[PDB]
């Protein structure tokens, strides 16, 4: 089942009465491991359930592979079970191996456990949404707008001359590519507004939750932004080191322009990168005509942002009115969020989106349960971005950045390496990037980071109209290992990515066709993010991966 | 010379086998003496009904071309003894008189002999279209396409639920054939044993063993003036945007 916008205090009451039934913790929430709006919602909800001694406890999931074992592990004094950030593509009932009978121990159907689903994704699995009732998913309205075909096709659930179609319905809605739809940690702000529980740093959390959308799903942002900034707008309380304040300030498309320079703030964005192709030299040599044009001299534009001078900075705005657009980078001008904590400096949102998204990835900075080793550095990596949710914990947040700048130079050197050997090589259904070793951070032993390499291959590459269209696989090998780790990457839409009269790629499941083909190949480490992704294979086995990739849904 | 089916099977297993014969004669000399034998035994017209249905017979699907590849089963024993005796002697040549063998020699023949008969059924594939007047498909393929590809986005979904085609060959060829050389590459290796040279023929633009010589020297000269659209079709692939 499901519940609708007005329903979510009803649930969460439900949710509020079984937790409070016995002192004893009976709340668990499963956490999507990578991905901040998941990450932020549920500090907004233990914080409410913490605000107000709710015991409760989270339990970060990097994929289904973890989500099946933890819940076969979750004692049964747990009555309340939340799933953040995933859950909601898949049959959780058949996953979850639940038999709705055994739960069964007033009104309805009453069960000793209600798993509770917030999740952006879609398409909603019909199983969670028609066909379930211990299985309640905190719904967007999109079910009660969007869903009426399938609904109706689903719920010709006969099963006894004449024929039903009906199967032809559900491929066609099963066959769409996942996408995010909403915020999480805007729905839980939804929540905390119809309860009275809205603080200002139940806002910025809802801010950042919603800010790490603009990476991947910009017109999910863009569609968010107008309440965000009301909301900034109503709070107007005209002290302590703990005063929180926010402030709507223009917080420009560059990569962490106030924590570099403004050179580098341009030279490092795979925006502007993407626009004027800045890893060959005639794109560079544009850099500098287009620095030349504003008036600001590369050694002013070179200069850290600190020691520049303001007068630069007070104009840098009508500098960008008059000569960004001739370059095809009006994007770059935002206005954004800012908060700052008593008299220190402040921090953007999207500054606070790129520190956590590099601790998520590096924050630690017998190929058996070798990947135990990174299942500890995944979950360490998670409660390092967990605890730099706290105010007080400004240290952990100031050392994001400096990851993140660290993080994103290695990429850029790397793929600018791919990018002008012309590596990448371009097949029917996706596009090949086989790497070897890769001179520069770590061959990519670190997983996380071949996804980023992959994105950034993605995003910064011209690659004409025809075939950014198309996902990207990307092998590196460990020389030392003798293996391959493979990834493989559904193109996104970021911010400065244009949208217009564009259509989906018409194979928009292919991270459905990279899951089938793995789970026929003899992996190594089998690491399972939740939109089917990475595989570490033996070199030989390569070459049969990729064959088999080419023929996906022919027989 | 016996038997026309029998002719070609000669014919071509000779050219899969023997290594140093270049595929542009299988194309120059084997596949006319073969057109010109149906044209005699099935007269002036009617003949290209008997000329493709036999080499149909030796074209090979993407899934068969993967099944006799796989495990170097291709080294094992056919069952017909005019083409087994073809891998015998290449075996002879190239793993049994090249003296102190490494063990990367039967690697090394199975990739050449497979790189190689990627070619050869794309050969066969090419001279079908022509017969069929197919060429039409290949100039904006890429646009045509999308209809199969939803097909195939849809048969990806049939699995989890519940609870022939000449040009899409060719271009499967040629997407098994790109692999086969970004890996070959990848592998970095930074006459010879004459297997080897071989191997080394595979990436050298020189040779006619390479995609941009077997380009020049087989498919411009032979078949640019029959089917134009699928030769400019697989340059366009095989170069790259």
């Amino acid at each position: 089942m499901y519940y609708g916008i007005s329903q979510f205090s009803e649930a969460y009451n439900k949710i509020l009465r079984n937790s409070s039934s016995h002192s004893s913790c009976q709340l668990v929430i499963f956490v999507s491991c990578l991905n901040i709006d998941a990450l932020c919602a549920t500090k907004m909800l233990s914080l409410l359930f913490k605000k107000q001694l709710v015991q409760s406890q989270i339990v970060p999931i990097f994929g289904y592979s973890e989500l099946r074992r933890h819940y076969s592990q979750l004692d049964d004094n747990i009555n309340s079970l939340l799933l953040v950030g995933f859950g909601g593509v898949i049959d959780l009932e058949a996953f979850l191996e639940i038999d709705p009978q055994e739960y069964v121990i007033s009104g309805e159907q009453s069960f000793r456990r209600d798993i509770y689903v917030l999740d952006a994704h879609r398409p909603w699995n019909l199983d969670n949404i028609f066909g379930s009732q211990i299985i309640q998913c905190f719904d967007d309205g999109t079910v009660d707008d969007t869903l009426g075909e399938q609904k109706e096709a689903y719920y010709k659930l006969l099963e006894l001359k004449q024929i039903h179609e009906y199967e032809g319905v559900l491929e066609e809605y099963y066959s769409q590519g996942t996408t995010v739809v909403n915020s999480i940690s805007a729905q839980i702000y939804s929540l905390l507004s119809a309860i009275g529980e809205t603080n200002l740093s139940n806002l910025w959390l809802n801010i950042l939750g919603t800010t790490s959308l603009d990476i991947a799903y910009a017109q999910v942002y863009n569609r968010l932004y107008p309440l965000l900034q009301d909301e900034v707008k109503r709070l107007t309380p005209s002290k302590t080191p703990d005063t929180l304040t926010l402030n709507i300030q223009p917080d420009y498309y560059l990569f962490l322009l106030r924590h570099s320079s403004l050179y580098d703030s341009f030279y490092y964005s795979n925006y502007v990168n993407a626009k004027l192709s800045l890893w060959n030299e005639n794109g560079k040599k544009r850099l500098h005509k287009m620095f030349a044009r504003m008036g600001i001299p590369l050694s002013t534009a070179q200069e850290t942002w600190l020691y520049m001078d303001h007068s630069i900075k007070r104009e840098l705005g009508i500098i960008f009115d008059k000569n960004l657009d001739r370059y095809g980078l009006q994007d770059i001008i935002r206005d954004g969020f800012v908060r700052t904590l008593g008299y220190r400096g402040s921090i953007s949102a999207s500054e606070f989106v790129e520190a956590l998204t590099a601790l998520l990835e590096v924050g630690n900075s017998n190929s058996a349960q070798k990947l135990t080793n990174l299942r500890k550095r995944w979950v360490s990596n998670f409660w390092l971005s967990w605890d730099a949710l706290d105010d007080r914990k400004v240290e952990l947040l100031n050392r994001g950045i400096q990851l993140a700048q660290d993080l994103q130079r290695a990429i850029f050197n790397t793929g600018v390496a791919i990018l002008e050997k012309k590596l990448i090589k371009h097949l029917r259904i996706y596009r090949l990037c086989v790497l070897q070793d890769g001179p520069d951070l770590d061959l990519y032993r670190n997983p996380l980071t071949l996804l980023r390499l992959g994105n950034w291959l993605i995003e910064c590459c011209a690659e004409s109209e025809d075939k950014q269209l198309l996902p990207m696989v990307l092998a590196s090998i460990d020389e030392n290992t003798d293996t391959y780790l493979v990834a493989g990457l559904t193109p996104r839409y970021p911010r400065g990515l244009d949208t217009i009269h564009t259509k989906k790629p018409i194979l928009n499941n292919f991270s459905m066709a990279f899951q089938q083909i793995t789970a026929e190949t003899d992996a190594k480490v089998r690491i399972d993010n939740f939109e089917s992704s990475i595989i570490e294979i033996r070199r030989e086995d390569l070459s049969p991966f990729l064959e088999k990739l080419t023929l996906s849904g022919l027989l | 010379y016996s038997d026309p089916k029998e002719y070609i099977e000669s014919k071509y297993y000779d050219a899969l086998f023997s290594i140093h014969t270049p595929l542009a004669y299988f194309v120059k000399s084997n596949l006319v003496r073969l057109k010109n034998t149906c044209r005699t035994k099935y007269g002036s017209d009617s003949y290209k009904i008997a000329y493709q249905a036999m080499l149909q017979k030796f074209l090979l699907s993407i899934v068969q071309f993967k099944d006799r590849h796989d495990n170097r089963l291709l080294l094992e024993p056919f069952s017909s003894p005019i083409a087994d005796e073809k891998r015998k002697n290449c075996l002879t040549k190239f793993v049994i008189q090249d003296e102190n063998k490494n063990s990367s020699t039967i690697a090394d023949l199975c990739v050449v002999l497979k790189s190689r008969e990627i070619k050869l059924q794309i050969l066969l594939l090419l001279e079908i279209i022509g017969l069929n007047d197919l060429d039409w498909n290949f100039r904006d393929f890429e646009k045509k396409y999308k209809l199969k590809l939803k097909k195939r986005s849809l048969n990806l979904t049939k699995k989890g639920l519940v609870r022939l085609d000449y040009c899409e060959q060719l271009d499967l060829y040629l997407d098994r054939a790109c692999i086969l050389d970004i890996l070959l590459s990848s592998e970095t290796p930074n006459s010879n044993g004459t297997i080897q040279e071989h191997k080394k023929n595979i990436l050298d633009k020189s040779k006619e063993a390479s995609l941009v010589g077997f380009i020049n020297y087989v498919l411009i000269p032979y078949f640019n003036k029959k089917v134009p659209h699928a030769v400019e079709f697989i340059i366009q692939k095989l170069k790259g945007p």
